[PDB]
DNA sequence: CACACACTCTCCAATTCTCTAA
DNA sequence: TTAGAGAATTGGAGAGTGTGTTTTTTTTTTTTT
């Protein structure tokens, strides 16, 4: 019988009279209480709740959204209006039911938790098993785990699972279970590396934002490029010797700050990136421009490899789609392996850069292939 | 609603809400239409068919009516209408119209409304001497018109498409006094930014005109 | 709507000063009556019927000029009974939740509307005549038929004088008119008053006792007594002198006030900049006070210059009293003044011993002893006012009413108590059995100044009956001890600390006089373990909560205050459940008083104990930690 | 954050009633006779001590909280402890 | 307390400047005993205010002159407070609408408009203009 | 655009109500 | 008779949403030139 939903009533003097609503509903209950019917809506406002007479005077109902995406019942009445932002349909239906027979009359606690808790530490406070069900974000920091549990991995709605400053050695593969997640933090912990079989989980679709920062990383897996919902990425402070080489495709990326690694050199795809901010600061890349280029041989297996990624599960592709080589260069395609390496503008793909080094310092070097005029161009560098 | 024999005792109401509700709405109704139908003049001749005829011969969607004759005719409409106007004359032009379809049917194809406009009404009043006693009162003023806006249309009864469906919000009366703000879809609660919808829009035609006191009935300097 | 109008409309009409009825008057008015049984539990037809006024425009021109058509005059009787119902029973209760509220406040509305139009003289006129005519008829010769309209007569002017004020139109000032004073004047013109007064003395219409009862309470609802007893024939010139002295009064006050903030303030304006550092004073850290409100307010420092009080939550906001006192209309006092001394005089003691009749029978309302209660106060103050003759309420002075006071005000702490949901209701019933007992009390006393010794004897007898019984000396520390300001309003403090110094009083003195030791299976007794009772701390909390009002509190009161407090100090030695923080606190306000010297009694009482306190702290300096809570036998320890 | 609150373990104890016990060792009372500027400096210094254990309170609102506050455990275990010693 | 306050950031304690101003009330005589004359005029008069030339607080003190043009805001209510104290220790029951406002003036400028500086703001300067 | 004001809503925890033991 | 442990209600901190802003010249006309 009764309803739990957002409630907001407007009074239909308003628009005439040239005044404006709130615009968004209240959580409230509504109950159709009955010698007459009547209707209670309560909110936080007033438990005791305002009661309205329906026994012969709705107005009329509107429905085209009982679905309950962009919804409302809309139930006007003289003089007011009620509408209900958000409920479950089955429930709405039946309660829109009762209101129908109550006005044809011949015939007859909104408790709730927060998104969000944390724990500065364990020995404050225990994770147990007394969190939320349905929890929507999490903090823990400072706190002894060697691996994540299950206590925060079976939580059913995570939107924000932060662990920054415990003591992780591994994650495990069970946190893709989080279909909702969009919020990974392992800031200062003892991480090896990424979850590699993580990167094809829910997270593939879901994760808008990872902090990997002061871990000892040295190389992600190179299929962390399925992470493409990914916006904001920092890896700073860490023994990251590479990026991954299909970075590129990492097309939601616009914040990465991996400053203080190890790269010698960026990645070829990296100039598929449209960063909003790069931070590169400290990272000792090579200074020389030597050419010690990589040779084709021309081989038919080359050939192939190169020709098959502007055409394109089987292992053997995908491996050739990691080692693409770029389409095989992006003029006089010959082979996916004829690889060398030039200097790079980083205002390319950042419209904000952290100068990486002195002396101007706004470049960088990256892979390159060299058919043909590359080739010359490198010759002419070196 | 039975016929009300008495519309002069108001039983404590005001003149407002006293025409307003339903039962002397109808004997007002009634009474403008039998006073139209039967009103004659001096020499016995039906004034307002005449009147009713030509105006329906030029196609001119108002009739006049002689306050003398309706506070000689019918008393109480004379009584109510100066304290009450709008309400008075909203019933009084339904009662015209219906006045005006009896006597010419196909009338609705030129107009859907009849004004039933005023004229020797004894309350004059000069400009200066307008006060708070006189609001919302039906009053009578001279003067000299100084200023004219062109004639403009203006939203009568405006319907506003929805900022993300395709739904259209209802018929809102515009009032004189502010704009009319039209709140939030029904069908969705959306709010944002609404439009007009200028082909289900009702639009009148709006004149805005200054006057002030003739030159000869100021005082000089 | 429209139905309700079109059988509104079949009534009649008013023409000049003539109303001239529908013959078809009777079938409409059954109809109404119909509608009304018919209503919505939101009582629609009623907001519906008084819009329309129908009760102001058809029904008493049809009361007032065709009361011969007995028919019709029957049915608007029984009609205008029904829409004149109070809106308590209408909907039960006051409503918790807005809409039946709006509701009830609309109803409440149309009911002050009925109110003020039922001020003319004659309609009040043709109920005298009509009832005066009936009742010349002997009670054997009534049937049923004359019976329900006596019933119907007296509930419509039960009806009309029950409504509450409009709180719009309560503005009104003290010497004038209101709607009620004009609705007394109504009853007066018409000649109702006497017949109210035949049927109180009636022995044969004893039946009406309680109706006749409840209507004197509402007709004297606003008066006091000894206020009402003073009126006389030289009023006006001493009212226009009170008037004028105490307006003068009033502006030399503000005056002064104006005066001390001019001095609080300097001579220059606010944006004068200057900033101090106050080197002794410690601020909230280890650095000195950096001062910035100007070098005048240093005169009287206090680092609550600058800060918000607080927001009192709405369990602990203190009780209100409900109405201000306002002086009536000259001629209704008068008129009530006559009305008292010939009800008095004639009815009094034959009303009284019918209402305890029907109490003992229980053929009353739930509540009807507090009716009862409330004219032993009211009679007795006005007795005991002017011309005191104690055979007048003789009824009364029996120890059954004691006792019967005594039953309902125990019942009525232990309902307050435990019934919370209405614990103000059951407070101000309490209220009005304190204020009967109280009257009692005093009525004892006048009767031993009086010459006569049969009412000496009875005046001696009761007062040992009453002091030897055990509950009479015991309800005033059972109400002391859980006392609310949260629940009681401050006039039932005040009437309370009264009634305990009266009773104090005439018990000190019978003891002094004599010694009569045996007490309540009896047992000995002395009036100073019966004081040693009141040296709790709740007690001294409760006198010291009404001491803090002394500006506005009468002479008497603050008399009765001081009176207690010198004698648990002085006489029982108990100034150290008086050493508190908050009770100094209300003595630098005395001593700071610039109207000091009108308060010498307790200023003096104040002086005394800081000098004890002072003289204490001398020789100890933890007395000034002592200050800070209320105590037990500590009491004894700081001794 | 850390609200503070007016309660019976924050301050009353470790700000209040010990350094209440140390404030009147230099006052300057001058006794009968004087008893209304005697009791106006025992009032500045009940205050100012009062204020510098929770300011957000006028004096006489902390006055009726700490009277509440003397029916708790650790109020008047010190109570009697400053009777006694220390 | 008077006697615990000093100016804030000047260590010029409050209570000893003005009982300097009430000796110089009570003392100075020689413009040509000065000051109580003008109280006198004052009380006969009714009107709230004292004239006091700077030269004459300068002669009879400089370091109160110097505190006076330094440190105003405070000195000249400490100063109000001193010919309050005298004018209503004297002439007790005298009526008047407001305490008495001391009102120091210089005879003629210290400084022009186009030399101020915010090395004077809050400071007590005296100007010619028109 | 974008940086301050102005306003509403929600959650969190601090106080008071109720029932029990010292 | 006091007061302390568990449950429910109220105060207000703060998170989130929406609104408002940064003398000059040419030409006419009446009266006075
Ligand atoms: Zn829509």
């Amino acid at each position: 019988m009764k309803l739990h939903c957002e409630v907001e009533v407007i009074s239909r003097h308003l628009p005439a009279l040239g005044l404006r609503n709130r615009g968004k509903g209240v959580r409230a209950v509504l109950s159709l209480c009955q010698v007459r019917a009547f209707l209670l809506i309560s909110t936080l406002k007033d438990k005791r709740g305002t009661r309205y007479e329906l026994r012969e005077n709705i107005e009329q109902f509107f429905t085209k959204f009982v679905d309950e995406g962009k919804a409302t019942v809309r139930l006007k009445e003289p003089p007011v209006d009620i509408c209900l932002s958000k409920a479950i349909s089955s429930s709405l239906k039946g309660f829109l039911s009762a209101m129908r027979l109550a006005h044809r009359g011949c015939n007859v606690e909104f408790e709730n938790f927060k998104t969000k808790m944390v724990i500065t530490s364990k020995k404050d406070y225990p994770l147990s098993k007394n969190f939320p069900y349905s929890l929507e974000h999490l903090q823990t920091s400072y706190c002894g785990l060697v691996r994540v549990d299950m206590r925060m991995l079976c939580l059913k709605s995570l939107r924000k699972l932060d662990l920054s400053h415990n003591h992780i050695k591994k994650l495990p593969a069970t946190i893709g279970d989080l279909i909702h997640l969009q919020e990974l933090n392992l800031n200062d912990n003892h991480l090896e590396s990424f979850s590699v079989a993580l990167c094809h989980s829910t997270l593939q679709k879901s994760l808008r934002s990872l902090d990997l920062s002061k871990n000892k990383i040295k190389a992600l897996p190179v299929q962390f490029c399925q992470l493409q919902e990914l916006k904001n990425l920092k890896l700073d402070d860490n023994e990251l010797i590479q990026f991954p080489c299909k970075i590129g495709q990492l097309i939601n990326l616009r914040f990465l700050s991996a400053a203080r690694n190890k790269l010698p050199f960026l990645p070829s795809e990296f100039r598929n990136l449209s960063l909003e901010y790069l931070d590169l600061f400290g990272n000792t890349f090579e200074q020389p421009k030597v050419l010690p280029v990589i040779k084709l041989q021309a081989p038919l297996t080359l050939l192939e490899s190169s020709a098959r990624t502007i055409l394109h599960i089987p292992f053997h592709l995908c491996q050739d789609l990691d080692t693409a080589k770029i389409c095989v260069c992006g003029r006089f395609c010959l082979n996916s392996f004829i690889q060398g390496t030039t200097t790079m503008n980083l205002h390319s793909v950042a419209h904000t850069v952290v100068l990486v080094d002195n002396l101007g310092g706004t470049e960088a070097p990256i892979i390159s292939y060299f058919c043909s005029l590359g080739c010359y161009v490198n010759s002419s560098d070196m | 609603i039975e016929s009300i024999e008495n519309l002069e005792d108001l039983k404590g109401h005001s003149v407002r809400e006293w025409v307003s509700m339903a039962g002397p709405r109808l004997e007002i109704h009634h009474r403008f239409k039998n006073f139209l139908r039967t009103h004659v003049d001096s020499h016995g001749h039906n004034v307002f068919k005449e009147r009713i005829s030509d105006m329906c011969k030029e196609n001119r969607e108002s009739l006049v009516v002689n306050y003398e004759d309706l506070a000689a005719r019918e008393h109480v409409l004379a009584y109510f209408l100066p304290e009450a106007p709008a309400e008075l004359l909203q019933i009084f032009d339904e009662a015209a119209l219906e006045v005006v379809l009896a006597m010419y049917p196909k009338y609705d194809r030129i107009t859907n409304h009849i004004h039933v406009r005023i004229s020797h009404l004894p309350l004059v009043e000069e400009l200066r001497s307008l006060r708070q006693l006189h609001l919302n009162q039906l009053i009578r003023t001279s003067g000299v018109v100084t200023s004219c806006t062109g004639v403009l249309p203006q939203l009568s009864m405006v319907k506003y498409n929805c900022n993300k469906c395709n739904f259209v919000l209802g018929p809102f009366c515009q009032s004189q006094n502010q704009e009319v703000k039209p709140g939030s879809c029904p069908e969705c609660q959306s709010a944002g930014p609404f439009e007009v919808n200028m082909e289900e829009t009702i639009y009148q035609n709006y004149q805005r005109i200054r006057i002030q006191e003739s030159p000869g009935k100021v005082a000089a300097g | 709507n429209c139905e309700l109008l079109a059988t509104c409309s079949a009534l009649g009409y008013l023409e000049g000063d003539t109303y001239h009825k529908e013959p078809d008057c009777l079938e409409s008015v059954k109809d109404l009556i119909r509608y009304l049984r018919h209503e919505d539990e939101t009582r629609d037809v009623r907001q519906q019927l008084g819009a329309a006024q129908i009760l102001q425009s058809d029904l008493l021109p049809i009361l007032t000029q065709h009361h011969q058509d007995k028919p019709l005059f029957d049915a608007v009787i029984r009609l205008m009974v029904n829409l004149t119902q109070p809106a308590l029973l209408c909907f039960g209760n006051l409503p918790k939740e807005p809409s039946f509220r709006h509701h009830f406040l609309q109803v409440l509305t149309y009911l002050q509307a009925y109110k003020e139009a039922f001020a003319s003289e004659k309609a009040f006129g043709v109920l005298s005549e009509t009832l005066y005519e009936l009742l010349q008829l002997g009670w054997e010769e009534r049937q049923e038929e004359d019976n329900l309209l006596i019933e119907r007569i007296l509930l419509l002017v039960r009806n009309i004088l029950h409504v509450p004020a409009d709180l719009d139109q309560e503005k009104k000032i003290d010497d004038d008119a209101s709607a009620h004073d004009q609705l007394l004047w109504a009853i007066h013109l018409s000649g109702l008053d006497d017949l109210l007064l035949f049927l109180a003395s009636s022995s044969a219409e004893e039946q009406w006792s309680l109706h006749v009862l409840e209507i004197v309470s509402l007709m004297f609802r606003d008066q006091n007594p000894e206020q009402l007893a003073g009126v006389g024939q030289g009023r006006l010139a001493q009212e226009r002198s009170a008037d004028f002295a105490e307006l003068e009064v009033l502006r030399q006050r503000e005056m002064a006030e104006k005066k001390t903030r001019a001095l609080q303030r300097g001579n220059r304006h606010s944006r004068f900049g200057g900033s101090y550092i106050v080197q002794g004073l410690k601020s909230i850290g280890e650095r000195d006070l950096i001062f910035h409100k100007g070098l005048h307010n240093l005169r009287n420092y206090s680092s609550d210059l600058g800060k918000q009080p607080k927001k009192v939550p709405k369990r602990r906001q203190a009780a209100r009293e409900l109405s201000i006192q306002r002086r009536s209309a000259l001629n209704v006092r008068l008129f009530l003044r006559d009305f008292c001394s010939e009800f008095l005089e004639n009815c009094y003691n034959r009303l009284m011993g019918s209402v305890k009749d029907h109490l003992l029978r229980e053929k009353a309302q739930q509540h009807d002893e507090t009716y009862y209660m409330w004219a032993l106060a009211f009679f007795m103050a006005f007795n005991r006012a002017a011309s005191f003759r104690p055979g007048l309420v003789s009824e009364t002075l029996s120890v059954r009413t004691f006792h019967f006071i005594e039953q309902n005000l125990t019942n009525y702490y232990e309902m307050m108590l435990t019934d919370r949901k209405e614990a103000a209701s059951w407070a101000r019933r309490m209220h009005l059995a304190l204020k009967a007992y109280q009257e009692l009390l005093a009525t004892v006393n006048e009767m031993d100044i009086s010459p006569d010794e049969a009412v000496r004897e009875s005046s001696r007898i009761i007062k040992n009956n009453i002091f030897y019984v055990m509950e009479y000396r015991e309800l005033f520390l059972a109400l002391f001890r859980k006392f609310d300001e949260r629940c009681q309003p401050r006039s039932f403090l005040r009437d309370l600390v009264e009634t305990t110094h009266l009773f104090l009083k005439m018990l000190e003195r019978f003891c002094r006089s004599r010694g009569n030791l045996v007490v309540q299976s009896e047992k000995e007794f002395n009036f100073l373990d019966y004081l040693k009772r009141f040296a709790c701390s709740t007690v001294v909390r409760a006198y010291v909560l009404l001491l803090r009002s002394y500006q506005q509190n009468s002479a008497h009161t603050n008399h009765c205050i001081v009176k207690m407090l010198h004698r648990l100090a002085h006489d029982l030695k108990m100034e150290a459940l008086l050493f508190q923080l908050s009770v100094f606190c209300l003595f630098n306000r005395l001593l700071s008083d610039p109207a000091a010297g009108a308060y010498k009694e307790l200023v003096t009482f104040a002086k005394y104990i800081l000098g004890k306190f002072f003289a204490l702290a001398a020789v100890n300096q933890k007395a000034f930690v002592e200050l800070l809570f209320w105590k037990n036998t500590a009491v004894v320890r700081e001794m | 954050r850390n609200i503070p609150k007016l309660d019976a373990q924050r301050l009353i104890s470790e700000r209040g009633l010990p350094a209440l016990r140390h404030v009147f060792d230099k006052a300057k009372f001058k006794g009968k006779g004087h008893e209304a500027e005697d009791l106006k400096m025992l009032i500045r210094h009940m205050e100012h001590w009062a204020h510098r254990l929770f300011p957000k309170l006028q004096f006489e609102d902390f006055i009726d909280r700490v009277e509440y506050l003397g029916s708790k455990k650790e109020v008047q275990t010190c109570l009697k402890r400053i009777r006694l010693d220390l | 307390l008077g006697q615990k306050l000093v100016i804030w950031g000047t260590d010029v304690n409050v209570a000893a400047c003005k009982e300097n101003f009430q000796r110089f009330l009570q003392r100075f005589i020689d413009p040509l005993p000065l000051y109580m004359q003008r109280l006198g005029e004052i009380n006969v008069i009714g009107e709230p205010f004292l004239n006091v030339n700077c030269e004459h607080i300068k002669s009879f003190d400089k370091n109160l002159y110097r505190q006076l043009i330094s440190y105003p805001q405070e000195v000249i209510p400490t100063f109000d407070m001193a010919v309050n104290e005298i004018f209503f220790d004297r002439y007790p029951d005298s009526i008047l609408e407001h305490q008495i406002q001391v009102r120091p003036f210089n005879a003629l400028k210290t400084k022009n408009m186009r030399n101020l500086n915010p090395e004077d703001i809050d400071q007590l300067i005296t100007i010619s203009g028109m």
